């Protein structure tokens, strides 16, 4: 149970960082403009999961 | 009388199974490449 609980917490933490990184890098591009470098800089920088 | 349990199905890594493995892998890679190309195409269209 301890090993499984540790495994989940790290996965949850890792998922937590990924979403946070998406928010930090997506908010600047999407404040006034809809412009997100169609996956040229959408993949390397952060999550390209923005709709656009 | 036969002195072997009548098991005829071959085992992977055999010449017969290797060839289908070879052909199956090539088609799978071709399908995978097409999937990747389509994903990139739809990708660059969205963002």
């Amino acid at each position: 149970v301890g090993m499984s609980l540790l495994a989940l917490i790290s996965i949850f933490a890792s998922c937590y960082m990924l979403v946070a990184a998406r928010s930090k890098c997506l908010t600047p591009y999407a404040l006034t403009p809809g412009a997100a470098v169609p996956w040229t800089l959408g993949i390397l920088c952060c999550a390209p999961r923005a709709h656009a | 009388a036969a002195s072997h349990s009548n098991v005829v199905f071959p085992d992977m890594s055999g010449t017969a199974l290797s060839w289908v493995q070879k052909i199956s892998g090539g088609l799978g890679a071709f399908a995978i490449g097409a999937i990747l190309v389509l994903v990139v195409v739809t990708c660059i269209g969205l963002r």
